[PDB]
Protein backbone atom coordinates (compact mmCIF):
# COMPACT_ATOMS: atom_id res chain seq x y z
CA UNK A 1 0.00 0.00 0.00
CA UNK A 2 2.92 2.39 0.60
CA UNK A 3 5.84 3.02 -1.76
CA UNK A 4 8.63 1.59 0.39
CA UNK A 5 12.20 2.55 -0.49
CA UNK A 6 14.75 0.18 1.03
CA UNK A 7 17.88 1.39 2.78
CA UNK A 8 20.52 -0.92 1.28
CA UNK A 9 23.37 0.55 3.40
CA UNK A 10 22.32 4.08 2.42
CA UNK A 11 21.07 7.00 4.48
CA UNK A 12 18.55 9.58 3.28
CA UNK A 13 21.10 12.40 3.48
CA UNK A 14 23.66 10.31 1.57
CA UNK A 15 21.08 9.54 -1.13
CA UNK A 16 20.23 13.26 -1.20
CA UNK A 17 23.87 14.22 -1.63
CA UNK A 18 24.67 11.59 -4.25
CA UNK A 19 26.79 8.90 -2.63
CA UNK A 20 28.40 6.69 -5.33
CA UNK A 21 27.20 3.63 -3.41
CA UNK A 22 23.75 5.29 -3.30
CA UNK A 23 23.44 6.40 -6.96
CA UNK A 24 20.60 3.91 -7.46
CA UNK A 25 18.25 6.19 -5.49
CA UNK A 26 18.45 9.12 -7.93
CA UNK A 27 15.06 10.63 -8.89
CA UNK A 28 13.29 8.05 -6.72
CA UNK A 29 9.99 8.73 -4.96
CA UNK A 30 8.88 6.97 -1.80
CA UNK A 31 6.27 6.88 0.93
CA UNK A 32 8.63 5.52 3.62
CA UNK A 33 12.44 5.54 3.48
CA UNK A 34 13.39 2.56 5.65
CA UNK A 35 16.89 3.37 6.91
CA UNK A 36 19.10 0.42 7.85
CA UNK A 37 21.38 0.11 10.87
CA UNK A 38 24.14 -1.20 8.57
CA UNK A 39 24.26 2.11 6.68
CA UNK A 40 27.57 3.94 6.36
CA UNK A 41 29.34 6.53 4.21
CA UNK A 42 31.88 5.91 1.44
CA UNK A 43 32.52 9.46 0.24
CA UNK A 44 33.94 12.73 1.55
CA UNK A 45 33.22 13.19 5.29
CA UNK A 46 30.43 15.65 6.03
CA UNK A 47 28.67 17.16 9.04
CA UNK A 48 25.21 18.70 8.57
CA UNK A 49 24.71 21.48 11.16
CA UNK A 50 21.01 20.55 11.49
CA UNK A 51 20.98 16.90 10.48
CA UNK A 52 17.63 15.95 12.03
CA UNK A 53 15.94 19.02 10.53
CA UNK A 54 17.31 18.34 7.04
CA UNK A 55 16.44 14.64 7.30
CA UNK A 56 12.88 15.36 8.46
CA UNK A 57 12.50 17.99 5.71
CA UNK A 58 13.57 15.58 2.96
CA UNK A 59 11.47 12.77 4.45
CA UNK A 60 8.41 15.04 4.53
CA UNK A 61 9.11 16.02 0.91
CA UNK A 62 9.19 12.34 0.03
CA UNK A 63 10.94 12.56 -3.33
CA UNK A 64 14.50 12.62 -4.64
CA UNK A 65 13.62 14.00 -8.08
CA UNK A 66 16.30 16.44 -9.19
CA UNK A 67 16.38 18.98 -12.01
CA UNK A 68 19.79 20.19 -13.18
CA UNK A 69 20.27 23.95 -13.42
CA UNK A 70 22.76 25.72 -15.69
CA UNK B 1 40.70 28.63 -3.35
CA UNK B 2 43.56 31.18 -3.83
CA UNK B 3 42.52 33.29 -0.82
CA UNK B 4 43.30 32.95 2.88
CA UNK B 5 39.66 32.87 3.98
CA UNK B 6 36.45 32.32 2.05
CA UNK B 7 32.94 33.56 2.78
CA UNK B 8 29.61 32.28 1.45
CA UNK B 9 26.37 34.31 1.48
CA UNK B 10 23.44 32.31 0.06
CA UNK B 11 20.35 34.48 0.44
CA UNK B 12 16.83 35.00 -0.89
CA UNK B 13 14.21 37.72 -0.43
CA UNK B 14 12.89 35.92 2.67
CA UNK B 15 16.05 34.46 4.23
CA UNK B 16 19.80 34.97 4.56
CA UNK B 17 22.52 32.41 5.31
CA UNK B 18 26.11 33.58 5.73
CA UNK B 19 28.63 30.84 6.54
CA UNK B 20 32.40 31.23 7.04
CA UNK B 21 34.69 28.17 6.79
CA UNK B 22 36.65 27.00 9.83
CA UNK B 23 40.14 25.87 8.82
CA UNK B 24 41.59 23.31 11.21
CA UNK B 25 42.47 19.70 11.86
CA UNK B 26 39.94 16.91 12.35
CA UNK B 27 40.27 13.17 13.04
CA UNK B 28 40.82 11.35 9.77
CA UNK B 29 37.82 9.66 8.15
CA UNK B 30 38.75 7.65 5.03
CA UNK B 31 42.18 9.37 5.10
CA UNK B 32 40.55 12.81 4.97
CA UNK B 33 41.30 15.36 7.73
CA UNK B 34 38.81 17.92 6.36
CA UNK B 35 35.04 18.27 6.68
CA UNK B 36 32.09 19.68 4.72
CA UNK B 37 29.08 21.36 6.34
CA UNK B 38 25.83 20.82 4.42
CA UNK B 39 23.30 23.66 4.28
CA UNK B 40 19.96 23.96 2.53
CA UNK B 41 17.96 26.87 1.10
CA UNK B 42 14.30 26.82 0.03
CA UNK B 43 13.21 29.21 -2.74
CA UNK B 44 9.50 30.02 -3.01
CA UNK B 45 7.78 30.87 -6.31
CA UNK B 46 8.52 34.48 -7.19
CA UNK B 47 11.63 34.41 -4.99
CA UNK B 48 15.22 34.66 -6.21
CA UNK B 49 18.20 32.58 -5.05
CA UNK B 50 21.44 34.57 -4.87
CA UNK B 51 24.78 32.90 -4.09
CA UNK B 52 27.92 34.77 -3.05
CA UNK B 53 31.25 33.00 -2.56
CA UNK B 54 34.76 34.33 -2.14
CA UNK B 55 35.80 30.70 -1.71
CA UNK B 56 35.18 27.35 0.00
CA UNK B 57 31.88 26.71 -1.80
CA UNK B 58 30.49 23.24 -2.47
CA UNK B 59 28.13 24.51 -5.15
CA UNK B 60 24.72 22.96 -5.91
CA UNK B 61 23.94 21.35 -9.25
CA UNK B 62 20.22 22.12 -9.21
CA UNK B 63 17.15 21.88 -7.01
CA UNK B 64 15.19 19.09 -5.36
CA UNK B 65 11.45 19.37 -5.94
CA UNK B 66 10.28 19.69 -2.33
CA UNK B 67 6.56 19.02 -1.88
CA UNK B 68 4.04 18.04 0.79
CA UNK B 69 2.48 14.62 1.24
CA UNK B 70 2.30 11.54 3.47
CA UNK C 1 47.81 34.66 24.31
CA UNK C 2 50.47 36.46 22.16
CA UNK C 3 48.07 36.55 19.17
CA UNK C 4 45.58 39.20 18.09
CA UNK C 5 42.83 36.61 17.55
CA UNK C 6 42.25 33.08 18.81
CA UNK C 7 40.48 30.09 17.30
CA UNK C 8 39.54 26.75 18.89
CA UNK C 9 38.38 23.70 16.92
CA UNK C 10 37.47 20.88 19.31
CA UNK C 11 36.34 18.10 16.97
CA UNK C 12 35.62 14.38 17.11
CA UNK C 13 34.93 11.69 14.50
CA UNK C 14 31.26 12.71 14.24
CA UNK C 15 31.06 16.38 15.28
CA UNK C 16 33.12 19.58 15.22
CA UNK C 17 32.87 22.72 17.36
CA UNK C 18 34.68 25.84 16.15
CA UNK C 19 34.41 28.96 18.32
CA UNK C 20 35.86 32.46 18.09
CA UNK C 21 36.68 34.66 21.11
CA UNK C 22 34.76 37.94 21.24
CA UNK C 23 37.07 40.64 22.60
CA UNK C 24 35.15 43.53 24.13
CA UNK C 25 33.96 45.22 27.29
CA UNK C 26 31.33 43.69 29.56
CA UNK C 27 29.73 44.72 32.88
CA UNK C 28 31.97 43.86 35.80
CA UNK C 29 31.17 40.80 37.92
CA UNK C 30 33.54 40.39 40.89
CA UNK C 31 35.78 43.11 39.36
CA UNK C 32 36.17 41.11 36.14
CA UNK C 33 35.11 42.68 32.80
CA UNK C 34 35.65 39.38 30.93
CA UNK C 35 33.63 36.20 30.47
CA UNK C 36 34.33 32.54 29.70
CA UNK C 37 31.67 30.74 27.66
CA UNK C 38 31.69 27.04 28.53
CA UNK C 39 31.36 24.36 25.85
CA UNK C 40 31.24 20.58 26.15
CA UNK C 41 32.19 17.64 23.94
CA UNK C 42 31.12 14.01 24.28
CA UNK C 43 33.49 11.34 22.94
CA UNK C 44 31.98 7.93 22.22
CA UNK C 45 34.14 4.78 22.48
CA UNK C 46 36.17 4.51 19.29
CA UNK C 47 36.12 8.25 18.60
CA UNK C 48 39.07 10.61 19.03
CA UNK C 49 38.98 14.00 20.76
CA UNK C 50 41.12 16.39 18.70
CA UNK C 51 41.54 19.73 20.46
CA UNK C 52 43.49 22.15 18.27
CA UNK C 53 43.73 25.84 19.09
CA UNK C 54 45.84 28.96 18.61
CA UNK C 55 44.70 30.95 21.65
CA UNK C 56 41.96 31.78 24.15
CA UNK C 57 41.59 28.16 25.28
CA UNK C 58 40.31 27.13 28.71
CA UNK C 59 41.80 23.66 28.46
CA UNK C 60 40.13 20.59 30.00
CA UNK C 61 41.71 18.31 32.58
CA UNK C 62 39.82 15.09 31.85
CA UNK C 63 36.50 13.36 31.32
CA UNK C 64 33.43 13.22 33.55
CA UNK C 65 32.00 9.72 32.77
CA UNK C 66 28.44 10.48 31.72
CA UNK C 67 26.02 7.56 31.99
CA UNK C 68 22.31 6.75 31.88
CA UNK C 69 20.15 6.22 34.94
CA UNK C 70 17.52 7.71 37.23
C1 LIG D 1 33.62 50.98 28.93
O1 LIG D 1 32.40 51.17 29.63
C2 LIG D 1 32.26 50.35 30.80
C3 LIG D 1 30.90 50.65 31.38
O2 LIG D 1 30.32 49.50 31.97
C4 LIG D 1 33.40 50.63 31.79
O3 LIG D 1 33.32 49.67 32.83
C5 LIG D 1 33.36 50.28 34.14
O4 LIG D 1 34.64 50.90 34.39
C6 LIG D 1 34.76 51.52 35.68
C7 LIG D 1 36.13 52.16 35.72
O5 LIG D 1 37.16 51.17 35.70
C8 LIG D 1 34.54 50.49 36.78
O6 LIG D 1 34.60 51.14 38.05
C9 LIG D 1 35.48 50.40 38.92
O7 LIG D 1 34.72 49.58 39.81
C10 LIG D 1 35.52 48.76 40.67
C11 LIG D 1 34.59 47.83 41.43
O8 LIG D 1 33.74 48.63 42.25
C12 LIG D 1 33.29 47.83 43.37
O9 LIG D 1 34.32 47.70 44.34
C13 LIG D 1 34.75 48.92 44.99
C14 LIG D 1 35.88 48.56 45.94
O10 LIG D 1 36.94 47.99 45.17
C15 LIG D 1 33.55 49.55 45.71
O11 LIG D 1 33.95 50.77 46.31
C16 LIG D 1 32.42 49.81 44.70
O12 LIG D 1 31.30 50.41 45.35
C17 LIG D 1 32.03 48.53 43.96
O13 LIG D 1 31.39 47.70 44.93
C18 LIG D 1 36.33 49.68 41.60
O14 LIG D 1 37.17 48.90 42.43
C19 LIG D 1 37.19 50.66 40.76
O15 LIG D 1 37.86 51.56 41.63
C20 LIG D 1 39.11 51.93 41.02
O16 LIG D 1 39.10 53.30 40.64
C21 LIG D 1 38.97 54.26 41.72
C22 LIG D 1 38.91 55.64 41.11
O17 LIG D 1 37.65 55.78 40.45
C23 LIG D 1 40.16 54.09 42.68
O18 LIG D 1 40.03 54.99 43.76
C24 LIG D 1 40.20 52.64 43.20
O19 LIG D 1 41.29 52.46 44.10
C25 LIG D 1 40.24 51.63 42.05
O20 LIG D 1 41.53 51.76 41.46
C26 LIG D 1 36.35 51.41 39.71
O21 LIG D 1 35.55 52.34 40.41
C27 LIG D 1 33.20 49.80 36.60
O22 LIG D 1 33.03 48.77 37.56
C28 LIG D 1 33.09 49.21 35.20
N1 LIG D 1 31.82 48.52 35.01
C29 LIG D 1 30.60 49.06 35.05
C30 LIG D 1 29.46 48.12 34.83
O23 LIG D 1 30.41 50.27 35.25
C31 LIG D 1 34.76 50.53 31.10
O24 LIG D 1 35.78 50.99 31.98
C32 LIG D 1 34.78 51.37 29.83
N2 LIG D 1 36.05 51.20 29.13
C33 LIG D 1 36.66 52.20 28.49
C34 LIG D 1 37.97 51.85 27.83
O25 LIG D 1 36.19 53.33 28.43
C1 LIG E 1 26.26 -2.59 0.89
O1 LIG E 1 25.11 -3.07 0.17
C2 LIG E 1 25.41 -3.71 -1.08
C3 LIG E 1 24.08 -4.05 -1.72
O2 LIG E 1 22.99 -3.66 -0.90
C4 LIG E 1 26.28 -4.93 -0.83
O3 LIG E 1 26.62 -5.53 -2.07
C5 LIG E 1 27.55 -4.52 -0.08
O4 LIG E 1 28.31 -5.68 0.24
C6 LIG E 1 27.19 -3.77 1.20
N1 LIG E 1 28.40 -3.32 1.87
C7 LIG E 1 29.00 -4.02 2.85
C8 LIG E 1 30.24 -3.40 3.43
O5 LIG E 1 28.56 -5.09 3.24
Amino acid sequence: PHQILDGENCTLIDALLGDPQCDGFQNKKWDLFVERSKAYSNCYPYDVPDYASLRSLVASSGTLEFNNES
Amino acid sequence: YAQSSGRITVSTKRSQQAVIPNIGYRPRIRNIPSRISIYWTIVKPGDILLINSTGNLIAPRGYFKIRSGK
